[PDB]
């Protein structure tokens, strides 16, 4: 019953996610809604699945959590259905192409906030430089381990990255990183079976 | 690109314009009457944007024992001889 | 790049950084250089089994992949440099050895059969990386206008003289630069032309400061000028230092990046004016002539901000910054008064097929009187001139038109002609192909097209120009039979004069038209035309404290007539191979 | 079978797919008969020099359309950019395993690369990209045997 | 714990060293507590920009002054050239082995850095090294969990 | 040489004598021309024997054969080979 | 040393004493100069000791031939040797 899966690479840019929203969801543009909340200390933009807003647990209330819907990336459509109907994620890499420089860090998890048959310790993904950023020291396709992420049906589910020490008012360690953020880019290998 | 001194290499005139070559090439010995000592292949030449019609000649001696040179034949009859 | 501030400072600044709209897909073993000499910067691909580019046009689009017509094997081998040898002002192949060179000529399409050059004498050249204790690198520091092999060590800098196509002369030494030889790291070893000259300078960093040796037009080296860093930088294998006009001022700037946790950047300005200029002339009779020079960088970004302003997007078509004449300035003593003339140039470029410079499509000229004190309560406004030239390039030429002044009742406006001389007549052609639309619009290059002259007055006609003189020019192809460039001639078959004396309606007008030349460009048939006043339009726009009915006592009958003067006219030529003498008149009717 | 079509198939009828016979490549010709005659595919390429936007990728796929020993998974390849891009994450050619397309003969069968969403009046995504896409490269790696 | 001095050994008095105190870091803040406490060091790396010549090393100790898990020899690390180096000729986070450093407590303890043969008086082949260090950078691999 | 923008290289490398060739050593292929040593992926150290290994550095001959070369035949690389300026052999062997 | 792009360097490295050399491990070749260990491929984890590994930092003598460099014999290093600036040792060692 094995087969070698399609192997398919695709890019996610989240300001075109946000921007994209259906009029009643509230587009918006990233850059500017994430410079609004780091400002403020609190406040949210977007609706449902697809916003950002700060978080609510005792120690990420000042955090910025960027939340999107793989559901309406339609991520489905990008290839016919004839090819197969199992599509799950492989991979998940961060690129956030900021003006951080190669001495400073971001700090930043990406996780899912969903039920799906994820490794314990793969549901969440440390983003630490930004620059196709596994959360791993090194990256290894073949080292005989499940990946961060790996077995996520592509359209089911939400994604957050979450940026602590956002806030502003709070002196948060990342408020000033993140008005310089222009977009967040996510790569997602998946693969077709 | 530096000359190659072979013929492939073109020639600027008085003011810096591509020269090209007008006359089939004739022969010569006697300019303005001297006999120069050899026979020159003499080439006629304008300029690829013409201004003032001007006609150039180059004269290429036959021989080893002569140099070459140029003529400038001006539009008031004005002749010129450079690099003798 | 973007102008800071209002228009017209010399501030430059950078927008905020967007994505471009389109790139090449691929993005493997490519790298952006210009492989044509076209100025247009080429994404060039030489992967594992292909060979080609993207060239980025000026006005931001990409062409289509672009295959290479030949590629040398060895392109991506350790030691493949590229570098100008051929003297052509394109970057061939090479490889150096210490007795020979492997080159391959850049032919702007791919490159040419690799050739081995020997190098005469006992000339040994440096190769580049072979030693760590010493900088070899291609740059000009004789000032020649070609670069040299050059290898720089803690106690001497030699180099060797490129005389094309791989030949090196022997080797020159350039005494003056000297570090302690411990202590050198060519990792230290910058080279800029600071001062704007010739030939190239060198700059040694130090920890805590910049010893900046200038070169003495190739015959050595100046003692060191030492710029101490600002107070808290340190240079170290992390920093980076960079040499750009950044400023646009025609010499580089010196820039240091700092990434240490915070990238931060310095830099040092050295002049804000090009040395080698002419700068002033005085006379000694109470005449003094200042100089000013400004970049066409600086006036192509106050293009670009105008531009923003109405929403449209300009484009340079000038990658070669040049420095033009601007404020040139007359004082007269004695008298106390000074002239003024201001230049301001848009819309230039650079050919890149020929690779020369072909003009500014625009020149507008300002004309200043500042009288001198208690001489006038400022009279004398200011004058205007606008002056729009062919640069031959018909993307610049055509969109030029819309710049002019407009009047609505104006006659068509002039589009140049082409013709062939064909069994002695000038028979109109259109250009069969794109070489000879190349070669055709060149012709054009420096053909003033239009003048407008306005005063610069407080009235409500100051809009309107006082004249207005426009010409169409004329391309004449008298000889193809050669290398694929025509022979060609031009001139100027007609010029319309309009005298509008800032009132917009009954404007004079007259025309010069040259019918018909000889094969000399003399001219055979030539008509004047005198053009009828326009029959009193309802509305004056004249001061109106005129006489009562003056404007209808203005009008007469002899200004209705259409005058054409038509004359014909013949020449002799004396033309063999011993004999030029063109246009002795004959006759003329 | 060296061609352009839209695809028959429900959900292909808005893909461009192009063909190309393996025969009409004459691959066989560039070597003498008398250093082997079992020629077969190693590993195939796909090499796409089109222009893109900000972050946009490139969907094809490619397949082999006749009998062949493919075996199951090795029928047709994922391209996601055009640089050389392989079949896989990773290209291992020591890894134990058959690559895509691995051992078809040079000389037989037809090749397809299909691209979805290429239709204009239908407003498919890689509808912009096709027209920046100048040309189609397969790079072949073969042995001769 | 966060100090410049020179050592106090018997072969180290002529040692510049420099430290640092993890506590005084701060690193645990960079991350929300509900992600783990545990919280230790995978790997350090340490940057020393300096303007050194073209055959110039650099002579420098890292070590832990703390009570540890340290592992026979991972208790200090040598440094060489100062470029992101790490303490191996190869550095593979899949070896079998533990790193240098690794597991300590992200808060706990001191590093000490020290280059010998550092003061001036003493000839000290570092000395002129020294002065034209601007900083010293360390690069931390730690994992949470 | 030169190629064209598809170009590619065809030429085999061969030893014309007795020597302990092993099965596939006995030739090899070019096809890009740079430091081609016709593997797909060259390791020294995979467990095989690399081709016309253990062949002593002074005995027999090495050919390069370049197919379809002649230009009457319109052969594909006959264009190229026009334009070769040399052909460079990389030769490792061992001393024991 | 000025080497061209196609150019070799041949000397050999060895150690003048008595240590604990492995057979092979005694002399090592140098063929292309820059940074160039003695062998084909570097890698610390093939199971297999080094040249001159486990030699004391300071005992012994080393020694680099270039052979072949007397230039009134007409040698080939000869022309090559009138070139060579400097010698560069780089000595990865271990402190236990």
């Amino acid at each position: 019953r094995d087969k070698r899966a399609l192997e398919v690479e695709r890019t996610v840019s989240l300001a075109e996610v946000y921007a994209g929203l259906p009029k009643d969801n509230g587009p918006f543009s990233l850059a500017q809604e994430i410079d609004k909340l780091v400002s403020q200390g609190s406040g949210s933009a977007g609706s449902g699945n697809n916003n950002l807003a700060f978080g609510a647990g005792t120690d990420t209330k000042t955090s910025l959590q960027a939340s999107v819907s793989f559901a309406d990336l339609k991520i489905r459509e990008d290839y016919p259905a004839s090819l197969g109907k199992i599509r799950r994620i492989k991979q998940i890499s961060v690129t956030l192409p900021a003006l951080l420089g190669p001495y400073q860090d971001v700090q930043a998890i990406l996780s899912y906030g969903d039920k799906a048959g994820l490794a314990n310790g793969c549901e969440a993904l440390a983003v630490s430089h930004g620059m196709n950023d596994s959360g791993q020291f090194q990256l290894d396709f073949n080292d005989g381990k499940f990946l961060p992420f790996e077995g996520i049906a592509i359209d089911q589910g939400t994604l957050t990255l979450s940026f602590p020490n956002a806030s502003m008012p709070e002196k948060g360690k990342q408020a000033t990183m993140l008005k310089t953020l222009n977009d967040i880019i996510l790569h997602i290998r998946y693969t077709i079976k | 690109g530096v000359p190659h001194y072979d013929e492939t290499d073109t020639f600027l005139g008085p003011e810096g314009e591509v020269l090209v070559v007008a006359d089939q090439p004739r022969d010569e010995s006697t300019l303005q009457g001297i006999n120069l000592g050899a026979t020159f292949t003499v080439t006629g030449y304008r300029s690829r944007l013409e201004s003032h019609f001007s006609r150039l000649e180059y004269w290429q001696p036959k021989t080893t024992g002569k140099t070459d040179f140029w003529l400038i034949y001006s539009p008031d009859g004005q002749v010129h001889l450079l690099g003798k | 790049a973007q102008r800071l501030g209002e228009i017209g400072s010399d501030a430059v600044t950078w927008e905020k950084m967007q994505p471009l709209s389109v790139i090449p897909s691929l993005q493997s073993n490519a790298s952006l250089v210009d492989i044509n000499g076209d100025g247009q910067l080429d994404w060039v691909i030489t992967g594992p089994g292909l060979r080609g580019y993207h060239s980025q046009r000026p006005d931001g689009s990409w062409t289509r992949f672009t295959p290479l017509n030949a590629l040398p094997v060895e392109y991506t081998h350790p030691r493949a440099q590229l570098a100008d040898l051929m003297g052509a002002g394109l970057s061939d192949l090479v490889l150096i050895g210490p007795k020979s060179v492997r080159l391959y000529a850049n032919t702007r399409d791919g490159f040419a059969k690799g050739k081995d050059v020997v190098q005469s004498g006992e000339i040994t050249l440096p190769v580049p990386g072979a030693d760590p204790r010493k900088l070899v690198a291609f740059s000009d520091v004789l000032g020649s206008g070609q670069a040299h092999l050059v290898e720089v060590s803690a106690t001497k800098v030699t180099c060797w003289p490129n005389l094309g196509r791989g030949r090196f002369g022997q080797p020159i030494t350039l005494p003056g630069f000297s570090q302690p030889a411990t202590e050198f790291n060519p990792a230290q070893v910058y080279l800029a032309d600071l001062d704007g000259s010739g030939p190239t300078d060198l700059i040694y960093v130090h920890t805590n400061r910049l010893d900046i040796f200038l070169n003495k037009s190739g015959n050595g080296f100046a003692e060191p000028v030492t710029l101490r860093f600002p107070e808290g930088l340190r240079f170290d294998h992390t920093c980076q230092l960079q040499m750009a006009d950044v400023q646009g001022l025609g010499v580089a700037s010196l820039i240091l990046s700092v990434p240490h946790m915070s990238p931060h950047h310095w830099r040092c300005d050295l002049t804000n004016m090009k040395p080698w200029l002419l700068n002033e002339m005085n006379n000694n009779m109470g005449v003094h002539h200042t100089l000013r020079y400004r970049s066409s960088s600086q006036f192509w970004l106050d293009e670009k901000a105008a531009a923003l302003t109405t929403g449209q997007t300009p484009v340079c078509y000038l990658p070669f910054p040049i420095h033009t004449l601007w404020q040139t300035e007359t004082e007269d003593e004695i008298s106390g008064n000074k002239l003024v003339t201001t230049l301001r140039y848009a819309r230039g470029a650079w050919d890149g097929r020929e690779r020369e410079f072909r003009g500014f499509g625009y020149v507008e000229q300002t004309d200043s009187h500042q009288l001198a004190q208690g001489n006038a309560p400022e009279r004398t406004p200011p004058a205007l001139t606008k002056n729009w030239y062919a640069t031959g390039l018909p993307v610049i030429d055509n969109a030029l038109s819309t710049e002019y002044w407009r009047d609505d009742q104006a006659f068509a406006g002039f589009s140049p002609r082409f013709t062939t001389w064909q069994d002695n007549k000038d028979v109109p052609l259109t250009p069969e192909d794109d070489n000879s639309r190349y070669w055709f619009n060149r012709a054009l290059k420096g053909q003033l097209l239009r003048s407008e002259l306005y005063g610069l007055d407080d009235s409500t006609n100051k809009h309107v120009p006082y004249t207005v003189t426009e010409f169409r020019s004329q391309v004449r192809r008298l000889q193809h039979t050669d290398s694929r460039y025509p022979v060609l001639w031009s001139s100027v078959v007609e010029s319309r004069n309009y005298h509008y004396e800032r009132i917009a309606s009954d404007p004079q007008c007259s025309q010069n038209i040259t019918l018909s030349s000889d094969r000399f460009g003399q001219p055979l048939k030539q008509l004047s035309v005198q053009y009828p006043r326009r029959q009193q339009p309802a509305i004056n726009l004249y001061p109106d404290t005129l006489p009562d009915k003056l404007l209808a006592n203005s009008y007469d009958d002899q200004q209705r007539q259409l005058r054409l003067t038509y004359q014909q006219s013949s020449w002799h030529h004396l033309t063999n191979n011993t004999v030029r003498v063109l246009g002795l008149p004959d006759s003329t009717r």
